[PDB]
């Protein structure tokens, strides 16, 4: 399913915005608008990408599979698994 | 710029890991790590399968002490939405949200884990069809289903359960016409075993409900709705009814054996709640009931043991209020109560594994748990020689 | 003392209850429930949403009927005795319950399985020896009373 | 080949079975 | 207290001590092998401070403190403040 998918993840705090990325960054998806999403959402998949590639470095069986950033103004959620790639605005608090 | 690879490959549902890992990890997301005596625990009540909706069934794995399972029947609300609603909740994070759902076209009846398999859920329905559901895998139909024939369970089945060990389970069920079956995990289509319950002059027992001596298998124990409760051997050498108890005026809804296990050999209790505020305890060898608990009247659906404590249960009233019933200080007055916010029709309760908390459902499904007092949870040898002497008393 | 027990004995004659049983046997042998007939009809339906008249394929067996024979099943060990053409109808509409549902369900589940066939026609006439043994197997028992 | 005889029709003709027996 | 900070750090699973990691990727403090960990902590480095471009792109506003690397071996918490930065290695468990 889809719909429900999103509703349940973004009503569970009244998450500001997510979208469904199944692909390698680049999502034509939206949930306030195509820019702030689409090209965030690549920008998180080029870290994401270094990232996987920084686990790998201390032993390349590594894979990273849960990805948060709390800050003092924002927390950025990813879950990457082979392309699964997650994106949450939301307070810091 | 991707506009159908994308939409395709969300069309294509390759989600089912996605998913699950998803879930299991947003909720713990939810956690807010921001660097800038009776007593409530935690209240559920989920708005979208909750709904003005009857706890029909309750349970804890065993397996998983975090897990519990339940059940409701077809919703007046809306008919042509899902009937059969089952929610599978979990006690790791805070969250209003059921951990899984799962759907049966008829409505459901009861339900409960399987010991064989730490991840299956079993569940009678209402039409008598014994529903299986795979936890680990995303699904809401029921993964199996057993044939509703002549052979098989065909009136509306209350009571299920698994017996055995891990290598030695056998899945035992109940119709309410009076069928005992048997199947196993691994087939879910054709009984083991399958025999008509009779108690004399070939007439059935309308069991409502059932129960098993702790840590034994066969030599079953079964609750009438005509208000007789019998001691029935599973295979034994002759199966079938094999006592009838003096039992209780009104219908036998909440039957359990004895649970807790320490110096002395308690496993012959049994506690009853019938219609009539009648929360009985006997033990098998004697026909008549020990003693009798009354203290207002109109049913009081279920009680049952606590696996911890030897001389402590529980058992909820429709009026609305559960009372926590020691033998050991009292033998007239409640050692603890306590009545649900807004006085609704407390339908069932379960004792969780290892104990020191309770589950609760209800009329409007809020099921809530909560703790006990440390200093009424532990038992003590004390507490198994003075229950020893008090059944004594009498 | 004397008070309480007029009290008590007025509330128990408000309290009575045989009435409700003699107005429910009454009722029953009024309305003359029964299974006895073919076993299992064929109607007439204009179903919504097409012009033509389909003749969808029931079950001469009213669902409703067992729930009669709970009830003696219950009455009579509450003491209440019952009518003995009462005590046969709901005796035999008990034993007879099995088959029914047995055969309700599987046409109700035949009736499913063909409507998603034939939403796909590119499949029927590959199905069409099963469609035509289950017709087959249909004209075999509709005959039976 | 199989024949598919729209169910509609063994439907119908069944009916008229019933109602003459 | 520096030995006070030490011996709070140690009692964390899997955690030996406290171990600093300066702007120059090189630990300002001692817990574990010294090539492994001043690799590891160089490319810790790199990465948070292409991950402090890529929130001040768009958070001009924001500071980085908090960060789960998880694995299915062990999580390694980054904490940057403006030039110490904590990593502490920790078991999922």
């Amino acid at each position: 399913e889809v719909e429900e998918t999103l509703k349940r993840l973004q009503s569970q705090k009244g998450v500001q915005g997510i979208i469904v990325v199944n692909t390698e960054g680049i999502p034509i998806k939206s949930t306030m608008d195509n820019p702030t999403t689409t090209q965030y959402a690549s920008l998180m998949h080029s870290f994401i990408l270094k990232a996987r590639s920084t686990v790998r470095d201390i032993d390349p069986q590594n894979d990273l599979t849960f990805l948060r950033i709390r800050s003092k103004k924002n927390e950025i959620m990813v879950a990457p698994d082979k392309d699964y790639f997650l994106i949450v605005i939301q307070n810091p608090t | 710029l991707t506009e159908e690879e994308k939409q395709q490959i969300l069309h294509s549902e390759e989600f089912l890991s996605f998913f699950d890992h998803s879930t299991r990890i947003v909720e713990r997301a939810l956690s807010e790590q921001i660097n800038i005596k009776l007593s409530l625990n935690r209240q559920f009540f989920d708005e979208r399968w909750s709904k003005h909706r009857v706890v029909s069934c309750l349970d804890w794995s065993s397996q998983y002490p975090e897990l519990l399972v339940a059940s409701y029947n077809n919703n007046e609300d809306a008919p042509h939405e899902p009937d059969g609603v089952a929610l599978v909740w979990n006690m790791k994070y805070k969250k209003t949200t059921p951990e899984y759902v799962f759907h049966c076209q008829s409505a459901v009846m009861s339900a409960t884990f399987a010991k064989f398999h730490p991840n299956l859920v079993v569940g009678g329905t209402y039409s008598g069809q014994i529903v299986l559901w795979d936890n680990r895998s995303n699904k809401r139909t029921p993964v199996q289903r057993t044939p509703l024939s002549a052979a098989a369970h065909t009136h509306p089945v209350y009571c299920v359960n698994v017996v055995g060990t891990q290598n030695a389970h056998n899945l035992i069920s109940i119709s309410t016409d009076g069928k005992i079956c048997s199947w196993s995990l691994d087939m879910l289509s054709h009984p083991q075993d399958s025999m008509e319950l009779v108690h004399k002059q070939s007439k059935a027992v309308a069991v409502t409900s059932m129960s098993f001596p702790v840590g034994d298998v066969n030599n079953f124990v079964v609750g009438s709705e005509e208000g007789s409760v019998y001691t029935a051997c599973r295979h034994g050498s002759k199966a079938g009814i094999s006592e009838m108890f003096e039992g209780h005026q009104g219908p036998i809804t909440g039957i359990h054996c004895h649970a807790a296990v320490g110096a002395v050999d308690f496993s012959h209790l049994f506690v009853t709640s019938s219609f009539d505020w009648t929360v009985k305890l006997w033990t098998t060898k004697n026909n008549k009931p020990l003693y009798s608990f009354e203290d207002n009247a109109d049913y009081v659906y279920d009680v049952m043991w606590s696996p911890t404590h030897p001389a402590l249960f529980a058992c909820v009233d429709g009026m609305g209020r559960l009372d926590l019933w020691n033998l050991n200080n009292d033998t007239e007055v409640p050692t603890a109560s306590i009545s649900v916010e807004g006085n609704p029709a407390l339908n069932r309760v379960r004792w969780t594994h290892s104990g020191r908390e309770i589950a609760v459902g209800d009329s409007e499904g809020q099921i809530v748990i909560y703790d006990v007092g440390e200093q009424i949870a532990v038992p003590r040898n004390d507490e198994w020689a003075r229950f020893g002497r008090t059944l004594a008393e009498i | 003392g004397q008070k309480l027990k007029q009290d008590g004995d007025s509330f128990r004659m408000k309290l009575n209850t045989q009435e409700i049983f003699d107005d429910w046997a009454r009722k029953v042998q009024q309305r003359n429930l029964g299974v006895s007939g073919r076993i299992f009809t064929i109607e007439s339906t204009r179903v919504r949403g097409r012009t033509g008249n389909v003749l969808k394929l029931k079950v001469n067996f009213l669902p409703e009927i067992i729930t009669l024979s709970k009830e003696v099943r219950n009455l009579k060990w509450l003491g209440f005795r019952v009518p003995l053409a009462i005590v046969n109808k709901a005796h035999q509409a008990n034993q007879l319950y099995p088959f029914a549902i047995s055969l309700i369900e599987s046409v109700r589940t035949y009736e499913r399985t063909c409507e998603k066939v034939e939403e796909r026609n590119t499949i029927s006439l590959l199905v069409a020896g099963l469609k035509k043994e289950v017709q087959a197997l249909i004209a075999e028992g509709i005959a039976l009373v | 080949e199989l024949a598919a005889e729209d169910e509609q029709v063994f439907l119908m003709k069944q009916q008229s079975l019933l109602a003459k027996q």
